[PDB]
């Protein structure tokens, strides 16, 4: 909060502007990456109520409807073991829509196979 | 150890983090670090060049920091990339790549 | 009124290992939950400390080096330690500083003592023969009283720049002999500006009167150096563990 | 928005303008409650000082120190302080002051300064280079001097080392300038250590006794002791005021903390290195020192093709300390909230995406 | 003096390590390339064009 | 070996140890690229004589 220090550090010209511009891209490259990699369906696809697969079991990927979060166990587990001028800006996308991006993946490709990558 | 590559990318940012906080416990070469004890114990011509070199340190630290942030963020860039392209072609389809 | 006592037993002072003892509080400013590391006058993990008695025929009052600071332990029963002597040449020549608790209050003072050759006290089952005169006095300061072997005191003194830190943590303890082996870290217990050269001191014990009968009790003396120790903050700010950063390649 | 991006059309998206942070209200201070006044009268105004050799070092602690009173009144030649500023000695507080009296001449006023070399600073007294206080010299002609001579003041001309910094040397021992030795016997190449200034009050203002007084000020991490005279005033919580805690200078949130000071603990830390918590003086209590609340403006806007409405983002700050909508990413003024789910068009953050259609969030 | 040399010497292994590190990231690449052509070229027949 | 030199050295803070960590990252950085590029395999195969 420093006036002073403000004043001398204007003589050194647009250094800050030059590190926020660096840094909100590095901030809009993140969810960049996170849509890249997660939001490749416009369609949220869901399982069946009725879990016949010939056999096959998913419950250990498929999201759980016990849980409040609506996560798989083995997305569960993995948040588990997961542990001044500063701010930390949220992610655009939250845990449970990414959630329900990788959801909508795995009804896809169980119910569907490789076909809805490539169309309906 | 199953999920290194996660916790570590955690750690080097929240390290990152810590190292770029406690650069400002660092008076370089100025007689404290703390601006406030500067500013009331010193006349103005005197406190110009402590706070000058206090702005120069911290301006160091925080180019530094920001050069390694870019660093990290082309790698991730990189690895998100890839985790891109395996979802398109192992989960979307079937891969005739070799591992 | 000074007393020769010449019924000691010759014995050489003993030896023993200073475990993880020895760790006080470097500064006055509260840290939680924090690893913090901080190079300062040390007792060092697991080194030689002197070891002194008091059983009956043996009274260990020698002339000791102060050096840079001095970590003193005491496995004490039935209260026989009462104070310690500082200074550098014990005499009216310079000046020298007194520290005793006997039965009411711990008295600190500062004067040019003419100290006995056998400083000591007495308890008769009323006798104090420490020094014979005291001229010049600069500092008075008298405050609360500090104090099978059933209790152990632990002190660290510090003399930096005409400050003499005191150091003190009270453990109850049911060993025998030696010193047990864990960690307590020592709050510190005051700060004096006496500001005197300190270089000697002086371990202050208490006679058994019906000669003399020495009660049982036994004290270790060991050295401070400068080093650096990893001290951990726990959530309710009290140290619970440390690392001595120059021991071994593990701790380093 | 337009002066940031530097142009006069700005298109669709989010943009970090400025940033936001909340004026402090009040000013708190918080000194012990202390009120008798220390000797500065006994240090300054005394009968007779000591020599320089023998300077006289009187300590000073629990006071109110008023400074200003030694530096407005016009009785002191020199009053030039080093490390600190004196007209700030009324703000500040300090652990220990040392007071060091003594009489020199003249030309050895300019000597009683860090890394400064001479007979007084190598022999007689010596000041380490951190030094922190003050040195007040003032001419003393009608106390010191007497027609005739005044032969009592007496400075150490002989040494074998230079004097450590703070060190007091009285000893009187015939110092030995060649092979022979000397037993206590003044003659060739044996001399005594002191000289004597010999003042009378013809002589030039080169040769003219001036009395000499050192604050010393300790501002090392300890209990504070003397403290100026500014007046304490009440303290309130749970706002953004600036504070100076005996001393202590800063701009924050004063709560209740749970944290269990010890009781020789003052100031608490965490793993920031940052003051996160203090002891009041006069009640004991400790407070935490929330820093106040801040952020970024962002100016999410359609491009002014489409409209020149405009909604602003504080990051990171909730509504109450600034169509309102409360979001995790920030408060969001200026953008209705509505029920409805479309597609991200301007990206907010946590999930929230703002659109035009008025400006929807 | 020596505050001019430790600072000239300094600026000099700022700009070594910062181009040491340009330089690993290149090399990191060209590595994940060179294993990527391992495991899709000798340990396997590959459909993709050159 | 000059002692004022790290003295002065020493105001600077630990620009040495970022210095060797990221030197440290980049020598153990060649050794996992050499171990992902030449051990994709567990079995160490010999042609017939
Ligand atoms: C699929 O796998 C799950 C988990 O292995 C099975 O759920 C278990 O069912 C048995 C018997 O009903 C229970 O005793 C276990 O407690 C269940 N475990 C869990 C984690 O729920 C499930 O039966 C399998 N089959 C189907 C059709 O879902
Ligand atoms: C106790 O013993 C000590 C030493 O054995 C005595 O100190 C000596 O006393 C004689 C007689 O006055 C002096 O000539 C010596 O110079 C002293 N020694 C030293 C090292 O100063 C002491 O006097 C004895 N105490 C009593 C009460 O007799
Ligand atoms: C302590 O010192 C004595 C002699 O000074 C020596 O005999 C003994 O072995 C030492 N003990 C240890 C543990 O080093
Ligand atoms: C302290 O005393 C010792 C011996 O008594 C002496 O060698 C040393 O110079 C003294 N130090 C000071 C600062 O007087
Ligand atoms: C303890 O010492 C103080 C001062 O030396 C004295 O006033 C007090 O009476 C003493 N108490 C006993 C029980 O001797
Ligand atoms: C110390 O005491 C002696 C004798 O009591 C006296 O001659 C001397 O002046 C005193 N010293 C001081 C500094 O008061
Ligand atoms: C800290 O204090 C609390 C009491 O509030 C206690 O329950 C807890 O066990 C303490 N922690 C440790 C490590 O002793
Ligand atoms: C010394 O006495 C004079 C009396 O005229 C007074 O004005 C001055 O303030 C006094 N100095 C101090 C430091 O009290
Ligand atoms: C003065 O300060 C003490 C703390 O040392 C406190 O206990 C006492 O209540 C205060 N008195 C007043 C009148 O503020």
């Amino acid at each position: 909060d420093s006036t002073e220090c403000s004043n001398l550090l204007l003589q050194y010209g647009s250094f800050c502007t030059q590190l926020n511009r660096a840094l909100t891209g590095i901030a809009v490259e993140q969810d960049k990456n996170t849509q890249e990699v997660f939001a490749q369906v416009k369609q949220i696809y869901k399982t069946p109520p009725i879990k016949d697969f010939g056999g096959f079991n998913f419950s250990q990927i498929l999201p759980d409807p016990s849980k409040p979060s609506k996560r798989s166990p083995i997305e569960d587990l993995l948040f588990n073991k997961v542990t001044n001028g500063l701010t930390v800006l949220p992610p655009l996308l939250t845990d449970e829509m990414i959630a329900q991006y990788t959801s909508a993946l795995l009804a896809g490709t169980i119910t569907s196979g490789w076909t809805f990558g490539a169309g309906p | 150890s199953a999920l290194g590559k996660l916790q570590d990318v955690v750690n080097q940012n929240a390290q990152a983090l810590n190292t770029l906080v406690k650069q400002l416990s660092s008076n370089f070469g100025a007689i404290s670090s703390v601006l406030n004890d500067i500013l009331s114990r010193l006349d103005p011509p005197e406190a110009e060049v402590q706070i000058d070199r206090l702005i120069t340190g911290r301006l160091q630290s925080l180019q530094t920091y920001v050069t390694q942030q870019l660093i990290r963020a082309a790698e991730i860039r990189a690895s998100a990339n890839l985790a891109a392209t395996k979802m398109s072609e192992c989960v979307l389809g079937q891969s005739k790549r070799v591992d | 009124q000074c007393v020769n006592l010449t019924t000691r037993t010759q014995l050489p002072p003993a030896y023993t290992n200073s475990f993880t003892r020895g760790v006080y509080y470097p500064d006055k400013v509260f840290r939680s939950s924090v690893l913090h590391s901080t190079q300062d006058l040390f007792l060092p993990f697991f080194s030689n400390v002197t070891w002194f008695h008091a059983i009956h025929k043996r009274f260990d009052n020698p002339v000791l080096p102060f050096n840079d600071g001095v970590y003193f332990a005491s496995t004490e029963k039935s209260n026989i330690i009462r104070g310690w002597i500082f200074g550098t040449t014990l005499d009216s020549k310079t000046q020298s500083l007194l520290i005793v608790n006997n039965a009411t209050n711990v008295v600190i003072k500062v004067c040019e003592f003419q100290f006995c050759n056998d400083p000591f006290l007495g308890v008769y089952y009323s006798e104090f023969r420490v020094y014979s005169s005291a001229n010049n006095c600069t500092f008075e300061y008298v405050s609360q009283p500090f104090l099978n072997f059933k209790n152990l005191r632990e002190f660290v003194f510090k003399n930096i720049d005409g400050y003499f830190k005191i150091y003190s943590k009270h453990t109850p303890i049911n060993l025998v002999r030696d010193l047990p082996q864990g960690f307590s870290a020592l709050e510190p217990l005051v700060d004096l500006p006496i500001g005197i050269n300190i270089t000697r001191f002086q371990t202050l014990l208490a006679l058994h009167r019906s000669g003399w009968t020495a009660g049982a009790a036994a004290y270790y003396v060991g050295y401070l150096q400068p080093r650096t120790f990893l001290l951990k903050y726990n959530e309710n700010g009290t140290i619970t563990d440390a690392v001595d950063c120059a021991l071994d390649p593990l701790s380093e | 928005t337009k002066c940031t991006l530097k142009s006069f059309t700005v298109e669709k998206g989010i943009y970090q303008t400025s940033n936001f942070r909340v004026q402090p209200t009040e000013s708190i201070v918080r000194f012990p409650n202390i009120t008798n006044l220390c000797p500065f009268g006994e240090v300054f105004n005394a009968t007779r000082f000591a020599s320089v050799y023998a300077w006289n070092r009187k300590r000073i602690s629990n006071c109110v120190a008023d400074y200003s009173v030694l530096y407005n009144s016009a009785s002191f030649s020199t009053f030039k302080c080093y490390g600190v500023s004196p007209t700030k000695l009324n703000d500040l507080c300090f652990t220990n002051v040392y007071a060091d009296s003594f009489v020199i001449r003249g030309d050895e006023v300019r000597q009683i300064a860090p890394g400064q070399t001479g007979k007084i600073a190598d022999y007689n007294y010596k000041l380490p280079d951190d030094f922190t206080g003050c040195v007040i010299a003032w001419n003393s002609n009608n106390l010191d001097s007497k027609v005739g001579g005044n032969y009592n003041y007496r400075y150490r001309l002989f040494r074998k080392s230079n004097l450590k910094p703070f060190e007091r040397d009285i000893s009187t021992e015939i110092y030995q300038a060649g092979s022979t030795p000397c037993n206590g016997v003044q003659g060739f190449n044996c001399y005594f250590p002191l000289q004597s200034y010999g003042f009378q009050p013809t002589n030039g203002v080169g040769y003219q006794p001036y009395r000499v007084v050192v604050l010393s000020f300790e501002l090392l991490h300890a209990p504070a002791t003397v403290c100026g005279p500014k007046k304490s005033t009440n303290l309130v919580k749970n706002k953004c005021v600036n504070f100076n805690f005996n001393g202590l200078t800063g701009t924050g949130v004063l709560t209740e903390s749970n944290k269990k000071f010890l009781p020789f603990q003052q100031f608490g830390r965490d793993i920031a290195d940052t003051t996160d918590a203090v002891r009041d003086p006069q009640t004991l209590e400790i407070l935490d020192i929330t820093p106040c609340s801040f952020g970024g403006v962002s100016v999410i806007t359609p491009g002014t093709n489409t409209s020149n409405q405009v909604a602003v983002l504080y990051q990171g700050v909730n509504c109450t300390e600034v169509n309102v909508f409360q979001t995790r990413a920030g408060c969001l003024i200026g953008a209705e909230h509505v029920n409805n789910s479309y597609e991200c068009d301007i990206p907010i953050g946590a999930g929230i995406c703002a659109s035009y259609q008025s400006i929807i969030a």
